[PDB]
């Protein structure tokens, strides 16, 4: 049972909480697979080895259209290799925001697939615990292809050490300690909630606040977009989001619910908008943040940032790359108050996360992107800088930002061409065709 | 005066020839400016070509112009140069230059003080 003789590694594919996904080619069978590489040094193993191996064997025995099929498992002296089938379609929410129309029917199909997979896995007595939209992938880029869930049953054995974006979906019983499979349902519920509103039912500025909200267990449907949503869906959400597990609806029961039953043979535009805002700011938001960072800093800020950036830009090309980011990281953090005693590997890892704040994805971090990093969001997106920015964008001072004004500030000046119209619409909540300060602020602060 | 960049050196040339373009700053100095050259073909969005910081050079464009175009800098003469070699019928377009503070960006929209540019035409 050895990896190198069985599979061949090529290039990194995706980012996982427990380990990193890499595309691999097979020696003898000549097929492409996806391997999750988990580090014994980086992550802790909760259960003993034999238990993990047993669970993995059971997983290798299993098969369902809505779960990630697990082919092989390899244990290296240093690392763990978890081999399964490949996925090219990417995460679900991205595909959702890619499309123009999103109705309760689509969400019903999605949740049906999810709950089907969940029901199968529960039939074999397996619990995910950590269920997120990221764990929902599409096997192919083809439209209306079905969903496959990944990292099923791995959470029980591993606990990561890196942590905001799992608090939205975690179940109260999981937070309090011991739990059963129904926690997954709760998680699914949360997703469904988002799917219909584009906002988390339990929300907060940071992990602590979000966890406070979910632990309190209280939530509402007061948001305006819920007026566009049928009552049955809200009822199903209520049954899924009950604090006490025994009273909570099971996955199998939920699969036969009235909502999912009926809606599987209007458009929730504000919802999908809020999903786009939720997701990576694939919007006017990135351009606005970059503009604010590069052009709207005070003299002291510009001086300090330019100085530090010069110190980190070793070859002086005007870009920061992986190596320069690594060599300059500890000193940058030393500058930002917050790490002398930092292991080279976690330094490379955090440097990689910052490489995930590389908006244009050219592989380099510019000065503007760098300003987002060096300046905490509290300062860069203060009330003052936001107001000044909005005032700059709003030339005629009407109180709203027009498409033409956006085209004027940072524009090739194609007001038509559906460029600026599409870019505007992604932020235009009330559909007046303009951006008031509320929407600008919500855009840059991910607020609802 | 007011603040703008002016381009010169635009003309008609045979394929495979060489041409030199100039960008002069009026109303401000290039001392703290990173200047980049961009080419726009009619009905197409502006394309990053090259950029020079206050000092160093970056090849922003796709590698189609790599090794053929050089960007130069003379602060005293307030001028940025673009040396174009081995011209192709692919290269004919409007060439203009823009400036951002200190460091060369790779987002077109962070640039300012755009110029009317110069017509560069390669024979067909
Ligand atoms: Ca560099
Ligand atoms: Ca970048
Ligand atoms: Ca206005
Ligand atoms: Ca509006």
């Amino acid at each position: 049972a050895i990896f190198s003789d069985r599979y061949k590694g090529q290039r990194v594919l995706g980012k996982g909480s427990f380990g990193e996904v890499i595309l691999c080619k097979d020696k003898i069978t000549g097929q492409e697979c996806a391997v999750k590489v988990i580090s014994k040094r980086q992550v802790k193993q909760k259960t003993d080895k034999e238990s993990l191996l047993r669970e993995v064997q059971l997983l290798k025995q299993l098969d369902h259209p809505n779960i990630m099929k697990l082919y092989e498992f390899f244990e290296d002296k240093g690392y763990f290799y978890l081999v399964g089938e490949v996925y090219t379609g990417g995460e679900l929410f991205d595909e959702i925001i890619s499309r123009k129309r999103f109705s309760e029917v689509d969400a019903a199909r999605i949740i049906r697939q999810v709950l089907s997979g969940i029901t199968y896995m529960h039939k074999n007595k397996i619990v995910h615990r950590d269920l997120k939209p990221e764990n929902l992938l599409l096997e192919s880029k083809s439209k209306d292809a079905n969903i496959r869930i990944i990292d099923f049953g791995l959470s029980t054995h591993f606990e990561a050490s890196k942590k905001i974006g799992t608090a939205y979906y975690i179940a109260p019983e999981v937070l309090h300690g011991t739990y059963d499979e129904k926690c997954d349902v709760w998680s699914t519920g949360v997703i469904l909630y988002i799917l219909l509103s584009g906002c988390p039912p339990f929300n907060g500025a940071n992990e602590y606040d979000i966890l406070k909200k979910v632990e309190k267990g209280k939530y509402t449907f007061e948001l305006p977009q819920w007026k566009k949503v049928s009552e049955s869906a809200k009822d199903l959400i209520r049954k899924m989001l009950t604090y006490v597990p025994s009273m909570r609806i099971s996955a199998r029961d939920a699969l036969d619910h009235e909502w999912i039953q009926t809606y599987t043979k209007p458009s929730l535009d504000n919802a999908i908008l809020n999903i786009r805002q939720f997701q990576g700011t694939q919007k006017l938001a990135q351009a606005a943040l970059l503009y604010m960072g590069s052009k709207l800093t005070s003299q002291d800020e510009t001086k300090e940032l330019t100085a530090i950036f010069h110190k980190m830009d070793k070859n002086g090309d005007g870009q920061l790359d992986r190596a320069e980011l690594i060599e300059g990281y500890k000193e940058l953090m030393r500058m930002k108050g917050q790490s002398m005693l930092d292991a080279s590997a976690v330094e490379h890892e955090v440097d990689q996360v910052l490489d995930a704040v590389d908006f244009d994805k050219n592989g380099y971090i510019e000065y503007s992107e760098f300003v987002t990093v060096a300046m905490d969001r509290k300062t860069l997106l203060s009330r003052e800088r936001l107001e000044r920015a909005f005032r700059m964008f709003d030339s005629d001072n009407s109180g709203k930002i027009s498409s033409t004004e956006l085209a004027t500030i940072f524009g090739v000046s194609d007001v038509d061409s559906e460029t600026w119209k599409s870019v505007l619409s992604e932020v235009d909540k009330n559909n007046d065709g303009e951006v008031d300060f509320d929407e600008f602020q919500q855009m840059l602060l991910k607020l609802c | 005066m007011q603040v703008q960049l002016v381009e010169t050196g635009g003309g008609l040339v045979q394929p495979g020839e060489s041409l030199r373009l100039s960008c002069v700053a009026s109303g401000f100095t290039l001392d703290h400016s990173a200047v980049g050259w961009f080419r726009q073909v009619p009905g197409k969005e502006r394309e990053k070509l090259l950029c020079i910081n206050a000092n160093g050079v970056s090849l922003d464009y796709a590698d189609s112009i790599k090794g053929r175009f050089t960007i130069s800098r003379d602060n005293a003469k307030n001028t940025v140069y673009l040396q174009m070699n081995d011209l192709k019928p692919e290269d004919t377009a409007t060439y203009s230059c823009a400036a951002t503070r200190e460091f060369c960006s790779a987002y077109v929209f962070l640039y300012e003080h755009w110029g009317q540019g110069t017509q560069v035409t390669v024979s067909s």
